[PDB]
C-alpha cells in the first residue's frame, strides 16, 4: 500500500544524509540480517507482493533471464520452507547479490501511474 | 458461462506465473523412499534451531505481560489484605 | 476482593476417583446415602435423582423398592376425583423434606437449603470444597468476627457466615459394614454420594475416555506416518537451474 | 473428460477439495479453516441430538439439560461434546483469525476474503451467547441480563430495543424461547457465510508463509493436504476426548449448575472464558454506550487492517518489529481476558484500561508506524548511496 | 512369501476393504473386552460387584 | 466489466437473476418455480416467528399453538400463514410437477435436474409430515401413530425402527420433540436442495412449450421475468391472502382442535389434504409392507419417467393421445386424493386400488405405448411411400 | 477455473445455436407503444380461439372421472340406506 516513491524519497534522504546514514543503516543492515530472507535464497525485490497492477507492469517489463532467475529463488524459497530448514551457508543469498533489480522498473510503472491519476485530474486554468 | 473477473490464480495449465524455463524438479518415488527418516535428528537438532531463532519475539512479550499481571495480581492481594486498607481507602476514594 | 470474602480455598485431598483410570468407591456411595438419610435428608432435598439410579450402584433392587415404598407420592385421582397417595416406585424421585421453598425458609431461619444434586459440580472446587465446608466448623469464630445470630462460622463459605449449623458429629450413624463413623469419615462418605449425585456417569465416562483416548492416539500416529508417506515425494524433490540461453 | 470434472456437484467438489490448488509451502496454520469446518459440523450435529430432547420454557430448561445428562443415553457425550467444542470452535477460531493477522492473509487481493470472515466471528459470537443463555443456569441469567441490558444504553429507543429482545421485562420464558429459536437459527447462517467464505478463497487462492507468489510452485489438494488436514483433524480429536471425557467441566464456569434464579445475584458475573477480552473491552470505558460502542468497535477494527498495513510486503514472516508487536498483541488480548475474568478492584481497572488502548492502538497505531519503518529500513539496507 | 501377501490381500481393493472391516469388527470387539476387563482389575473393591460381595459375606 | 460480472457473489446473483438467459417464449406455468421459492421463504420465516413461541413438550404443544392463536399478537397471522402456506407450496408444487410431466422438462439434458426435484419432493412431504404432528392435535396423533405404525411391518428391524422413531412405546413427548428438531432442521436441507436444484436447472437452461431448442431467441431473465414473475407472485399473494384472513380453516381438519387424546380414536384419521393421493396409495394395497413399499413406489416411480418416456419429441404440446392420456393422470390424482379422503367402504376400496393401477399404468405402460404409437403416427402422416 | 461438460447452452454471444442469416427483427420501444393494446378482442376472441381449441383434452376425463366418483358416491350412500343393506352385507360379506 505504501508507494515506492514514498519509500525512495524517505530512503534517499536518509542515505544523502551524513548523520542519519552512520546512524540509520547499521541498524536496517542488522534488521535484513536478522529477517533472514537470505538465508531461503531469496533477494528482497522477490519477497514483494506482486498481486497490484504496478507490480504486475513492473515484472511484465522485467527481462526474461531476471524472471527466469527471479523463479528459481521462489520455487527454491517454496521448497526449502516446505522441508521446515534452511538452505546451506554456501547457497545463502550473499549481501553483494541482494541487489535492487525490481526498483527501477516499479519506480517507472508508479511515475507513469502518479502521471496519469494527475492528468486524469487536472484543472486547466481558465 | 459468464466470466469472472482478473484473478491472481489461473488452473491447472494457466496459472498465472512467469514462464519458466531451466528449473529441473527431480523427485524419487516414496514407495522407493523412507518416511520417518531423519526424524530423530530433526527432532532434536532442527527442532533446536527452529526455537533458537523465534524465541525471543514469543519469549520477550509473555515474559512482560506475565510479570504484568504477577505484579498487579501482587498489589491487589496486598490491597485487599489487612496490612494495606490504608491504602485501600487512599488510592479507592 | 478480601480473603474472608473469597473464601478458604479448599486443600487437595487425595480422593478414590480423582486420577483418570479410577472409579466411585461404591461403598462409600451406600455409606453416604445412609448418612444423607439419616442427616442431610432432613432440611436437604435431592430432586433429581430417581430411586432406579441408586440400583447397581450403592443397593440391589429389592433393597431399593423398600426405601421407595417407604416414601409416598401422589397417584390418580381415583374414581370419584379424590385426591390420593401411593407407595413409590422404583420409577419415582427421591422426595425432598420441604413441600415448597417457604416451608423450607420458615424452618431454616429464612435461608433455604439448596439441593444437593448439582452441588459438587455447582461450588468451585467440588468435593474439596463439601469436605472442608461439612468438617472446618470451628469450635469458636476468631476473635472480631461480627457474627449474626443464627449464622454460624465456617471459613470456606464465602464470607463466613454460614447458616448450616455443624450437622456431623462422631458416631451419630452406626454404619451398616461397622465402619467407624467419625466426622471426616462421614464427611467423606457424603461427600462421594453427592459426586455421584452430580456425576453418575462418571465410571462409564472414565472407561469410554479410555477407549476413545487409546484409538485416537493410535489414529493421530498412523495419520502421521500416512502424511510422511504421501508427501515423502513432494518432499525430497531437488530444483536444478541450469539459466537459459538468451534469444 | 473425468467424471468428477464434467459432473455438475462434483465439479465443485473437485475444484474446492480434490484438484484444488494448494501452495506447497502452507504449514500446519493453514489446518485451522478445515479445523474449523470440522467444529461446525461437530456442534450441528451434537445440537440436533441434544435439541431432540432439549425443552426450551424457563422452567424446563435447566431441567432438560439435566435429563440430557442422566436419562439421555450417551447424553454427556452430546452435552460435553457441545460446550468443548464450541470452546474448540473458539480456540480454532482465534489460531485462524491470529494466522490471517500474521501472515498477512487479509491484504490487497483477500479484503472480501477478510471481512467475510470477521461476519463470520460475529455471527459465532453470537452464536455462543445464544446457546450459552440456553441452559438456564445461573451464568446464562445474569449473562443475559447484563448483555442485553447493554442496549439500554441507547438514547432514543434503548428500553423499546431491550423490551423487545427480551420479548418482556426481563429475561424470562419469552427470551429463553427466543434465544432456543435464534440459536437454532444462526448456524445455518453460519454455514451460508461459510460457503461465501470459501467463494471468496477460491477466487484468488490461499496464501503461503512467504508471502511471495505461490502460482509457481502447486500441490493438488487431495491426497497431500487431504492427509495434511488428517493430521491436526486426529490431533483435535484426540485433544477433545481428552476434554470431554477427563476434564469435562474444566472450560465451563461452575455456577451453571445452579438453577437460574432472578433474585439471587451469583457475585461474579462472568460470560464464557471465548467472551472475556470484548467484556474486558466492555467494562475498561466508564460508559454504557461508550462500552457497547467500544466492544461492537473492538470486533470491527479487523475491517481496518487491510489499509493502515503500509508494508509493501506480505507477512511478518521476515519482519523484527512486526513479529515483536504481533505478539505483544496476542499476549496483551491473553491479559485482557484474563482481566475480564476478574473483578472490577483498584490495580484491575488500569490494567484493562491500558490493555484495551494497546488492543486499539495495535491497529490504528502500531501496525501503520512500524511497517513504514520496516519499508524505510528494507530501502536503506540495500540501496547503496 | 511378501508376494504372496500382497496379491492375497493388498491386490484386489474389494478384499482390502473386506478385511478392513472384518478387523475392525474383531478388534471391536476384543478391545473393548480388554479395556473393560483392565478398568474392573484396576479397580477392585470399588466396584458395585465387590460391594455387593462384601454384603453377601 | 461489470461491478455485477466481476465480483464473486453479484456474479453470482447475475447469472441466475439477472442475465440468466430464459427462452423467450416460456409461459406462465413456468413461474410455479419462483412461486415455489417464495412459499419457502413464508414457510421459513413464519416457522422462525412461531418457534421463538411454540413449545414442543406433549403438554405445551397444543397450547402452545393456541398462545400463539390467542396471546401472540398477529400471532394469528403468522399460524394461518403458516399453514395455508404450507397448502399453497403443496398446490404449486404439484403444477410445477405436472408442468414438468407435462412440458417434458425430465429428458435426456435434464434427468439430474428432475432427480432432484424428486428428492426436493420427497423432504418437503416429510416436512409436512412433522409439522403437521407438531401441532399435537387429534389427527396429529393419530397421523403420527398410523404413519410410524406402517414401519413395523418389515419383517426384520420393524419393531426396533418403530421404538426407534417413537422414542418409547408409542408417539409421545419424546416422539413430538423429536418431530420439532426435525421440522426445524429439515427446510435447511430443503434450501440446499434448492440450491443444487438451480445448479442442475443452470447448466442447461430452461425448457420452452414448443419443445424445440431455445438457443436461437433468447432474453435476459431481470427486467421481463422478473415482473412477468412479479404478476403471480401478486396473484399468489392475493390468493394466499383470501385463504388466511376470510377462510382460514377451509383447509384444515377441523379435528386438530381437539387436544391429543390417545385413548379416543376421531373416527376417521386422514391426514393433510396434499398427502391423501399418497394415503390412498397406502391403503389400497392390502397387506402392510407392500402398502408402504407401494407409497414409496408412487413417490419413487418419477424417476422411471425419463426411460419410458419414447418419444422423440419433447412434451405433449404438439401430440394428442398423450395430452389426453396427462390430464387423465391428473384427474385420476385428484380421484385418489378424493378416495384416499374417505372411509374403507365397498365401492370406494375398489375406486381405489382401479386408480391407483392407473397411477402406476401412467409412467409404466400408458407413457411408452402411446409415444411409441405416436412417433409412427409422427412418422408415417408425412413420409409419402 | 477448471471448465466444465459439454453443455447445450452458452451465455451471450455462443450460445451454440446454428449459425443465423438473413433473419431481420423489429421492435420498437414500448415508451411509443400502447401496453394493454388488443387486450378486449383477445380477451373475447383469442380466449374463445384457445378455449375452442384445448377443451376436449381437459373436459372429457374430467367427465369421465367425475361421472365415477358420482356414481361411486351415490352407489355408497344406496349402500348404507336402509333400502340397500342385503345388498350391503351381500357384497360386504
Ligand atoms: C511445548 C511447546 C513447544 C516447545 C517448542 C518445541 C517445538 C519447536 O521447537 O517448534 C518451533 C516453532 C517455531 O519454528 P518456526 O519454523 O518459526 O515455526 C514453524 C511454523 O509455525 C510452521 O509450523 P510447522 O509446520 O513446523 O508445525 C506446526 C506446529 C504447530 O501446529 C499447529 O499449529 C496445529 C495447531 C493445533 C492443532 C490441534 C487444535 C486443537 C484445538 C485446541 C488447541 C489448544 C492449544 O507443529 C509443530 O511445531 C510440531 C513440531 C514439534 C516438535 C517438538 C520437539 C520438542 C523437542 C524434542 O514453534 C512452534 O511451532 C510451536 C507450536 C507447537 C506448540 C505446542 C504447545
Ligand atoms: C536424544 C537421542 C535422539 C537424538 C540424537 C540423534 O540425533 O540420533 C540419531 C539417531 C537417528 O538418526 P536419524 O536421522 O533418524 O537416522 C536417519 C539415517 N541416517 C541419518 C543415519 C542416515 O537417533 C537414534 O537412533 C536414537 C533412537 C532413540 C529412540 C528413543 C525413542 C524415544
Ligand atoms: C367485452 C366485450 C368485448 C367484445 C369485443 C369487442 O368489443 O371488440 C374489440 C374492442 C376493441 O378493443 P381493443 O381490443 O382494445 O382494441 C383496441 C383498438 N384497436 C387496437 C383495434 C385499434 O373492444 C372494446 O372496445 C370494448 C371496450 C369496452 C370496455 C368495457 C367492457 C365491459
Ligand atoms: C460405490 C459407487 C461406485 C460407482 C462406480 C464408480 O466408481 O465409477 C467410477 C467413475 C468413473 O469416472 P471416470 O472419470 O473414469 O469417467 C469415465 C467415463 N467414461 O468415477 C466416479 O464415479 C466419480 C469419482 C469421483 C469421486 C468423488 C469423491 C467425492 C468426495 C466427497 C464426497 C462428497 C462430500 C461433499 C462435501
Ligand atoms: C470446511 C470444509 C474444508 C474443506 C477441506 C476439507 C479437507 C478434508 C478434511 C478432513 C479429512 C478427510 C480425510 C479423508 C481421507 C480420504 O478421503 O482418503 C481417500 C484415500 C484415497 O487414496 P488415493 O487416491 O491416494 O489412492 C492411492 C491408490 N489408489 O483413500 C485412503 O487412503 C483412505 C485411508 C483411510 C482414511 C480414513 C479417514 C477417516 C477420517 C475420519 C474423520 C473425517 C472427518
Ligand atoms: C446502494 C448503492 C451503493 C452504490 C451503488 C453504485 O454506485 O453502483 C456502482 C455499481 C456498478 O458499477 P459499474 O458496474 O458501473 O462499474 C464500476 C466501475 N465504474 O453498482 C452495483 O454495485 C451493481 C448493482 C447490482 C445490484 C444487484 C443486487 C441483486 C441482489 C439482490
Ligand atoms: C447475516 C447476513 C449478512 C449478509 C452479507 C452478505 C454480503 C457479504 C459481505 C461482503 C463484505 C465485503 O467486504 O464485500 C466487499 C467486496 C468487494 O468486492 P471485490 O473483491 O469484487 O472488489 C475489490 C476490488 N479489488 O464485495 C462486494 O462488494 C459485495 C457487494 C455485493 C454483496 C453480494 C450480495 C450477496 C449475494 C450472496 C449470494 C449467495 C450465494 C450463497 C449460496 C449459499
Ligand atoms: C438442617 C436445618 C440442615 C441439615 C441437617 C443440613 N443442612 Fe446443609 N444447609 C442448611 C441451610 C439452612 C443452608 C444454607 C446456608 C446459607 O446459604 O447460609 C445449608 C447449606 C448447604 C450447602 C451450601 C454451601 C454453600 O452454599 O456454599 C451444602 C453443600 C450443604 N448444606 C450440605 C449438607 C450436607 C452434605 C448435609 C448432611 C450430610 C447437610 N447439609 C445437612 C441446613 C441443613
Ligand atoms: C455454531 C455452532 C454452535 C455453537 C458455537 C454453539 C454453542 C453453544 C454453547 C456454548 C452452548 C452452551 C453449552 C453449555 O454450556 O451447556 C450451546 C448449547 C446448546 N446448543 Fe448450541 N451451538 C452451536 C450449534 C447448535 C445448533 C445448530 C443447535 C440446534 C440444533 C444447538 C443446540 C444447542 C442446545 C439445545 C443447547 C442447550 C444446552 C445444552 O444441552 O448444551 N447448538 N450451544
Ligand atoms: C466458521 C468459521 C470459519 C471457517 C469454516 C473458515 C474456513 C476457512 C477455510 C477452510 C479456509 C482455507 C484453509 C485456510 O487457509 O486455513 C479459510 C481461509 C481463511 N479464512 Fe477462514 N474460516 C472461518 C472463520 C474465519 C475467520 C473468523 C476469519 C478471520 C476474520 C477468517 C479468515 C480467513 C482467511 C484470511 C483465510 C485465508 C488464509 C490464507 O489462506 O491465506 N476465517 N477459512
Ligand atoms: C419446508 C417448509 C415448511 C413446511 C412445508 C411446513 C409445514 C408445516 C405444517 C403443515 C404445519 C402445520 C400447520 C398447522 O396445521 O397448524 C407446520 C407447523 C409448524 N411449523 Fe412448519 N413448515 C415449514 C417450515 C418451517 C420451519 C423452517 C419452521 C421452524 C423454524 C417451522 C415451524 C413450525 C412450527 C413451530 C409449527 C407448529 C404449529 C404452528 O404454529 O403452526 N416450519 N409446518
Ligand atoms: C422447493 C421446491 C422447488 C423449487 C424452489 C424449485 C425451483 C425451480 C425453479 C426456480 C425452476 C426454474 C423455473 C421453472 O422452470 O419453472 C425450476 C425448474 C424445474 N424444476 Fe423445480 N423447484 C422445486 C421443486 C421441484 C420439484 C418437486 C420438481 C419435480 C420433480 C422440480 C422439477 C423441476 C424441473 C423439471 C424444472 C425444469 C423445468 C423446465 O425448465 O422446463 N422442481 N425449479
Amino acid at each position: 500500500p505504501q508507494s515506492f516513491t514514498s519509500i525512495a524519497r524517505i530512503g534517499d534522504y536518509i542515505l544523502k544524509s551524513p548523520v542519519l546514514s552512520k546512524l540509520c543503516v547499521p541498524v536496517a543492515n542488522q534488521f535484513i540480517n536478522l529477517a533472514g530472507y537470505k538465508k531461503l535464497g531469496l533477494k528482497f525485490d522477490d519477497l514483494i507482493a506482486e498481486e497490484n497492477p504496478i507490480m504486475q507492469t513492473a515484472l511484465r517489463r522485467l527481462p526474461e533471464d531476471e524472471s527466469y532467475a527471479r523463479a528459481y529463488r521462489i520455487i527454491r524459497a517454496h521448497q526449502t520452507e516446505l522441508t521446515h530448514h534452511l538452505l546451506p551457508r554456501n547457497e545463502w543469498i550473499k549481501a553483494q547479490e541482494d541487489v535492487p533489480y525490481l526498483l527501477p522498473y516499479i519506480l517507472e510503472a508508479e511515475a507513469a501511474a502518479k502521471e496519469k491519476d494527475e492528468l486524469d485530474n487536472i484543472e486547466v486554468s481558465k | 458461462g459468464p466470466p469472472s473477473g482478473k484473478t491472481y490464480m489461473g488452473w491447472w495449465g494457466h496459472m498465472g506465473g512467469p514462464k519458466q524455463k531451466g528449473i529441473t524438479s527431480y523427485a524419487v518415488s516414496p514407495y522407493a523412499q523412507k518416511p520417518l527418516q531423519g526424524i530423530f535428528h530433526n527432532a532434536v537438532f532442527n527442532s533446536f534451531r527452529r526455537f533458537k531463532s523465534q524465541f525471543l519475539y514469543v519469549l520477550i512479550p509473555a515474559g512482560i505481560y506475565w510479570y504484568w499481571w504477577k505484579n498487579g495480581n501482587e498489589y491487589n492481594e496486598f490491597l485487599y489484605s489487612k496490612a494495606g486498607r490504608e491504602e485501600l481507602e487512599r488510592v479507592n476514594v | 476482593m478480601t480473603a474472608a470474602e473469597h473464601g478458604l480455598h479448599a486443600p487437595a485431598y487425595a480422593w478414590s476417583h480423582n486420577g483418570p483410570f479410577e472409579t466411585f468407591d461404591h461403598a462409600s456411595i451406600r455409606r453416604g446415602y445412609q448418612v444423607y438419610r439419616e442427616v442431610c435428608a432432613a432440611c436437604h432435598s435431592l430432586d433429581r435423582v430417581a430411586w432406579r439410579t441408586l440400583v447397581g450402584v450403592s443397593h440391589t433392587n429389592e433393597e431399593v423398592r423398600n426405601m421407595a415404598e417407604e416414601f409416598e407420592y401422589d397417584d390418580e385421582p381415583d374414581e370419584q376425583g379424590n385426591p390420593k397417595k401411593r407407595p413409590g416406585k422404583l420409577s419415582d424421585y427421591i422426595p425432598g423434606p420441604y413441600p415448597n421453598e417457604q416451608a423450607a425458609r420458615a424452618a431454616n431461619q429464612g435461608a433455604l437449603p439448596p439441593d444437593l444434586s448439582l452441588i459438587v459440580k455447582a461450588r468451585h472446587g467440588g468435593c474439596d470444597y463439601i469436605f472442608s465446608l461439612l468438617t472446618g466448623y470451628p469450635d469458636e469464630p476468631p476473635a472480631g468476627v461480627a457474627l449474626p445470630p443464627g449464622s454460624n462460622y465456617n471459613p470456606y463459605f464465602p464470607g463466613g457466615s454460614i447458616a448450616m449449623a455443624r450437622v456431623l458429629f462422631d458416631d451419630m450413624v452406626e454404619y451398616e459394614d461397622g465402619t467407624p463413623a467419625t466426622t471426616s469419615q462421614m464427611a467423606k462418605d457424603v461427600t462421594t454420594f453427592l459426586n455421584w449425585c452430580a456425576e453418575p456417569e462418571h465410571d462409564e465416562r472414565k472407561r469410554l475416555g479410555l477407549k476413545t483416548v487409546i484409538i485416537l492416539s493410535s489414529l493421530y500416529l498412523l495419520s502421521i506416518w500416512v502424511k510422511k508417506f504421501k508427501w515423502a515425494g513432494i518432499k525430497t524433490r531437488k530444483f536444478v537451474f541450469n539459466p537459459p540461453k538468451p534469444r | 473428460m473425468a467424471f468428477r470434472k464434467s459432473n455438475v456437484y462434483l465439479s465443485l467438489v473437485n475444484s474446492y477439495i480434490i484438484d484444488s490448488p494448494q501452495p506447497s509451502s502452507i504449514n500446519y496454520w493453514w489446518n485451522m479453516g478445515s479445523l474449523l469446518g470440522l467444529c461446525l459440523v461437530i456442534q450441528i450435529v451434537t445440537g440436533i441430538f441434544m435439541a431432540m430432547h432439549y425443552s426450551s420454557n424457563i422452567e424446563l430448561a435447566f431441567s432438560s439439560v439435566e435429563h440430557i445428562m442422566r436419562d439421555v443415553h450417551n447424553g454427556y457425550i452430546l452435552r460435553y461434546l457441545h460446550a468443548n467444542g464450541a470452546s474448540f470452535f473458539f480456540m480454532v477460531m482465534f489460531m485462524h483469525m491470529a494466522k490471517g493477522l500474521y501472515y498477512g492473509s487479509y491484504r490487497s487481493p483477500r479484503v472480501t476474503l477478510w471481512n467475510v470472515g470477521v461476519i463470520i466471528f460475529i455471527l459465532t459470537i453470537a452464536t455462543a451467547f445464544l446457546g450459552y443463555c440456553c441452559v438456564y443456569g445461573q451464568m446464562s441469567h445474569w449473562g443475559a441480563t447484563v448483555i442485553t441490558n447493554l442496549f439500554s444504553a441507547i438514547p432514543f429507543v434503548g428500553n423499546d430495543i431491550v423490551s423487545w429482545l427480551w420479548g418482556g421485562f426481563s429475561v424470562s420464558n419469552p427470551t429463553i424461547q427466543r434465544f432456543f429459536a435464534l440459536h437454532y437459527l444462526v448456524p445455518f447462517i453460519i454455514a451460508a457465510m461459510v460457503i461465501m467464505h470459501l467463494m471468496a478463497l477460491h477466487i484468488h487462492g490461499s496464501s503461503n508463509p512467504l508471502g511471495i507468489t505461490g502460482n509457481l510452485d502447486r500441490i493438488p489438494m487431495h491426497s497431500y493436504f487431504i492427509f495434511k488436514d488428517l493430521v491436526t483433524v486426529f490431533l483435535f480429536m484426540l485433544i477433545l476426548a481428552l476434554f470431554v471425557f477427563y476434564s469435562p467441566n474444566t472450560l465451563g464456569h461452575p455456577d451453571n449448575y445452579i438453577p437460574g434464579n432472578p433474585l439471587v445475584t451469583p457475585a461474579s458475573i462472568v460470560p464464557e472464558w471465548y467472551l472475556l477480552p470484548f467484556y474486558a473491552i466492555l467494562r475498561s470505558i466508564p460508559d454504557k454506550l461508550l462500552g457497547v460502542i467500544t466492544m461492537f468497535a473492538a470486533i470491527l477494527v479487523l475491517l481496518v487492517l487491510p489499509f493502515t498495513d503500509r508494508s509493501v510486503v506480505r507477512g511478518n514472516t521476515f519482519k523484527v518489529l512486526s513479529k515483536f508487536f504481533f505478539f505483544i498483541f496476542v499476549f496483551n488480548f491473553v491479559l485482557l481476558g484474563q482481566i475480564g475474568a476478574c473483578h472490577v478492584e483498584v490495580p484491575y481497572v488500569l490494567m484493562g484500561q491500558i490493555a484495551t488502548f494497546i488492543y486499539f492502538a495495535y491497529f490504528l497505531i502500531i501496525v501503520p508506524v512500524i511497517s513504514t519503518i520496516e519499508n524505510v529500513l528494507f530501502y536503506i539496507g540495500r540501496v547503496n548511496k | 512369501s511378501f508376494s504372496s501377501l500382497y496379491k492375497t490381500f493388498f491386490k484386489r481393493n474389494a478384499v482390502f476393504v473386506g478385511t478392513i472391516f472384518a478387523g475392525a469388527f474383531v478388534f471391536q470387539t476384543v478391545f473393548d473386552t480388554a479395556i473393560t476387563s483392565w478398568y474392573e482389575n484396576h479397580n477392585k473393591g470399588k466396584l458395585w460387584k465387590d460391594v455387593k460381595a462384601r454384603i453377601a459375606a
